[PDB]
């Protein structure tokens, strides 16, 4: 009966690890199903999930719920209304976001895979080799596939703190990373963006047993990023090596501002960096995005008139839905997690 | 209307256990031979014959159309050996399903949802770590050594003490002895020096020592003692305390008296000198998987963790189930 | 609604045929073996023959041990039919010439031990004719332990003509052993056929295999095997054959009824499932009889479970309601009601 | 409500005679009603007398007067089947049952009495006409009967005068045809087929087949059809009277002769019935003749013809007979139609 899918959320909305994110994801399903013209709302709230504006959208959702309380029920609005005021997020336990983002990257890749001319990356080489020649890349005359484009683009770690330092200093934000200097180690795991190794994955979303790092959040750095931006899934820092993409790119912007397609070609790169870095576990959308979105690093784009779409796809639906499903189950099986941690306590 | 019952089936390598939900008793336990076994080292290999175990299960032993069905699966089952479980029941058997990990079911029986469980059956002995009631892929470890093999061992050992149990009926005699008389010894070596169906034998502590050391058999694998530790150290340092303090013996081949005290010792010495080691053995370990499932099928909330026939309208097995 | 449904159990020498009323099939057929959980009944025991001493409760069609026969019933009702009998009315089948005790032993059992709501015992050979739809005739039941030729008239048998032979299926198989091992080579009984003239056939004196052992040619022993029924001499029994047992039987009757009998000869049992017994019983009976009479030999194909079919067709009768024994009757007249009601 | 219809299912019998109506109808009443002891005892007395036509009246009239305490199915269905009931001395099987049960019940009454010394005296009255070859004094009944069953030695030649006194002995129906031997269950109930309780079945014995020559005018089976068999007009009873008159002549003013002679006659009557030779109604009818009454009038002796006061027991077992006899006929019918509704 359907009233077991409704109770299920009445019961999934009562877990002690529910946060701001999971609410938006479960509610929509709840609205999408309690109802069955309201197409825009699941896109308006969606756009906001990719931007981490869970704050306003929770409320708009709970404004639609009341306005359309007619086609919904007293119970859904009651419950939904009780849970919202009491909401916070923890990077460590914000894991639905992580699935979304892990799945989003693979989505931004086909896109880039559908973006044919990969010559854009090849030309970028001539700019790296002039930034750190001592560490010059000397590879395929042509980067033909994104896997080739990706590995090299991930090779900017060769550009040391030395050629990037002029840039890292002026940021006010970078001095505020909160990655502790305690080398906690490596832990083996089943999915990369969802670094949590004990996360309930779907067997479909399972990758090989790769060894992921454990990173700690130094809560005491005054101004920790995690403190200022808690929605961002796991962040102990801000993307340092992004400062390096910029060197290779500052030299490129100025050499190919002459070309008229640079607007496209710069987003092809920035988007790829954003995707591969989220898939491979190195960072989070926002860790990378907040750096390039800096007063000093945006000037370069302004001078040559480039408008960046920092990897923002407006068809993020499949990813949304897939996550709505995550929480659904995660929440039920972790609420009985204590039904049998209470029935058992009735044997002793 | 009545609350129609759900059904719980642990399709096993050697024996199948069906019964009815809630019941403290599985109704039926029956050899799976169709003579050809479908399930292999824990993973179904011939599906067609297993469709048959199912007909027997649903119909001849238990006497599907109006009863929901919860087949049990294994850790790290090839997942396409999952969708198919979904497909046969919904389609061939038009069931009004949820597939679960046997291990998860055992811990659940324990009354807890986090620990590491050792499950020795006949096909495979698995050490699975479960946290938050979730099977952990990066740590599941297995051994293709288990009870069926141990029976064979008792054969050879007696084969040379002079008794001979060659025939098929005779093979059952051997199984009968392993099942009871033979035991796990706390100090093997002392006990193979106190050395120096009931036709008596001193190969009582050696048969289950094969679980601890598979060398007798000629297998290059570590004792269940270590498949456990090993698996543990592939778990976050943080959760280890618990896993150590929540280790449950289960499966039928763990019915050998005394595996407990030993599991404690061997692991204890291998363990951090400071952690907390606790082994929990239920006397009902023979059938602990099932009982585990009954509880659940009777849990009010699990009722929505199932799969609707319209929800079926086979890749929902990954996304609505675990 | 849902007037409760009956259960019919043919307790035979070799197997137990159980089912429910108003059905066209036995739901569960299993060996009558109790091997000794505190006991193992049924095919399961057949699997653990090793450490268990199998015993057969029903011998030669009649119940010798009631201690294990009660277990072919817990098993039947409870674990092969999975029904509690308290709820469902239970017919039982009985063998010809059943002593009085067994008819009073049953009643005690299922109304006390099993607390059934209704009981009924019937000669297994009557029910067999009930399948043929006849009420008067001669039924040659041939089980695995006992073959009889019981005359039935207007619904009743004539105890004076009930004739018995201790020759059966178990026996033919056993006899065949001698001969198969006599060719220097479980069994392929599904290739044996009864010849019209054994002597001609032996004057003509097909391919069977399993992976182990070898492909084997079924020898001339095929017709010799069921020829044991006709000439039990092969088994060195001077007891008369099935052709004769039948004729002799017919003549222990009033000469008014016989014509009917010669024309209503039903063959029952799996030992009669051999192909060709049909033409043989005939050729042979015609010889021993008034050429004028009609000899009709009737062998239906549901014969193996004929006993059952008739029984279902009997408990699945509205007019059977009155015949059954209500528990109070037992609670009143004791087990003796068996005779007063199950005639 | 299950019991009423059954008797309504028994009242469709093609073969129900008169003796069968009474038994079931009273049984219908014994339950419907449940102060009426005077009716049921008076039905037994008439039933013993074979005076059923008077009984039927009483049964049809007892329903009108007490129709308020019954159902309307009872009250119609009797007056629908009563006028079409004809007796048949061949197929009267329930009747035979009743009297075989009384033959065992009347000899026990004489087994309850201790003086079997009347019999010894008779031998001395036997030896005057033609010991009885016996040297064990008459002590038990199994020798008193045997010596009285020996009166068959007084053959036609020594009883013939009394045969020429009767006007009814010429009118006898036994056919001169030698039909042979039937291995019966019981002897009063000679037939091969009768359901018989394990209460009333006995060792297999061979009993003659009797044929009525119905050509005779005024023959016994014709005049009085209630009496079964071919009605046993007993000619061997005439030889009894030879001894009885002679016993009255030698031992005469015996204070206890009327007691002593009823012992001889009843036991004679109950020995001849139990053993199948003849039927009650005919042993009695020979003796009812006026020249045979006279002899007992010459000494002032009144003949207690085997009549007992407490025959409820025997009455009920005939209800259980006809009930099962009738109902099984009904299922039998059903099968016939349904199977003929299969072809």
């Amino acid at each position: 009966s359907y009233q077991k899918i409704e109770l299920s959320i009445s019961l999934s909305l009562d877990s002690p690890k529910l946060d701001e994110s999971d609410f938006i994801l479960l509610s929509v399903k709840y609205l999408e199903k309690s109802l069955g013209e309201f197409s825009g709302f699941f896109e308006d709230i969606e756009k906001l999930y990719f931007k981490q504006n869970y704050k306003e959208a929770i409320e708009k959702i709970l404004d639609f719920c009341k306005k359309n309380e007619s086609l919904l029920s007293e119970q859904v609005v009651q419950r939904l209304a009780e849970v919202a005021p009491r909401l916070k997020s923890n990077p460590k336990d914000n894991e639905s976001r992580r699935l979304y983002e892990t799945l989003y990257a693979d989505h931004l890749e086909s896109v880039i895979k559908q973006e044919s001319d990969l010559s854009v990356f090849n030309e970028l080489r001539d700019s790296y080799n002039a930034v750190k020649p001592e560490y010059a890349v000397t590879h395929e005359t042509e980067i033909k596939t994104l896997d080739e484009a990706k590995q090299f683009i991930l090779s900017f770690v060769m550009l040391n703190d030395n050629v990037e330092l002029p840039l890292k200093a002026q940021s006010e934000r970078y001095p505020k990373k909160d990655r502790s200097r305690e080398e906690l180690g490596n832990t083996p795991s089943a999915n990369p963006g969802i670094m949590k190794p004990n996360s309930p994955n779907f067997t479909d979303n399972l990758v090989p047993v790769r060894d992921v790092p454990k990173i700690a959040i130094n809560e005491k750095v005054a101004g920790g990023y995690s403190k200022t931006k808690p929605t961002t899934p796991f962040v102990a820092s801000l993307s340092g090596t992004t400062y390096s993409l910029m060197v290779v790119l500052t030299d490129y912007i100025e050499k190919h501002k002459t070309d008229k397609d640079i607007e496209k070609k710069v987003n092809q790169i920035i988007n790829l960096w954003i995707s591969s870095y989220i898939k491979e576990g190195y960072h989070s959308y926002s860790e990378v995005v907040d750096v390039l979105t800096e007063p000093f690093l945006q000037s370069i784009f302004d001078k040559a008139n480039i408008k960046l779409n920092y990897g923002v796809l407006d068809d993020t639906h499949a990813e949304f839905r897939k996550a709505q499903d995550y929480v659904f189950g995660l929440t039920i099986q972790s609420a009985m997690h204590h039904e049998l941690q209470e029935r058992f306590k009735n044997k002793e | 209307e009545e609350e129609i019952a759900a059904l719980v089936i642990d399709n096993g390598s050697g024996m199948c256990k069906a019964g009815f939900a809630g019941d403290d008793a599985p109704r039926a336990v029956f050899p799976s031979i169709v003579l050809k076994y479908p399930i292999e080292h824990g993973i179904v290999t011939n599906w067609d014959d297993m469709e048959k175990i199912w007909h027997h299960t649903f119909y001849n032993e238990l006497r599907p159309e109006e009863h929901p069905v919860l087949l049990t699966e294994a850790p790290l089952n090839p997942k396409a050996n999952r969708e198919k479980m979904t497909q046969i029941m919904f389609e061939t058997f038009n069931t009004p399903m949820y597939v679960a990990i046997q291990a998860v079911l055992s811990l659940y029986a324990s009354g807890r949802t986090t620990g590491i469980v050792m499950d020795s059956g006949d096909g495979v002995t698995h050490t699975v770590p479960i946290y938050e009631g979730y099977a952990l892929p990066h740590a599941i470890l297995r051994l293709d050594l288990a009870g069926r093999d141990l029976t064979d061992y008792l054969m050879k050992i007696l084969t040379e003490r002079g008794y001979s149990f060659t025939t098929t009926a005779e093979r059952e005699i051997v199984r009968d002895i392993k099942e009871k008389l033979c035991y796990v010894a706390l100090d093997f070596e002392q006990e193979m020096a106190t050395a120096a169906v009931i036709t008596i034998g001193n190969e009582r502590f050696r048969c289950p020592e094969a679980l601890f050391q598979p060398s007798f058999l000629g297998m290059e694998s570590c004792g269940i003692h270590e498949t456990t530790f090993n698996s543990i150290m592939k778990c976050d340092v943080d959760i280890r305390k618990d896993l150590y303090a929540n280790t449950v013996l289960s499966g039928g081949t763990t019915m050998y008296p005394g595996i407990a005290d030993r599991m404690q010792k061997e692991i204890t010495a291998l363990a951090p000198s400071t952690m907390k080691i606790k082994i929990i053995a239920p006397p009902e370990r023979k059938y602990s998987v099932w009982i585990g499932g009954s509880i659940l099928a009777s849990l009010s909330t699990f009722q929505q963790m199932w799969i609707s026939k319209q929800e079926y309208d086979p890749s929902i097995v990954h996304r609505k189930c675990f």
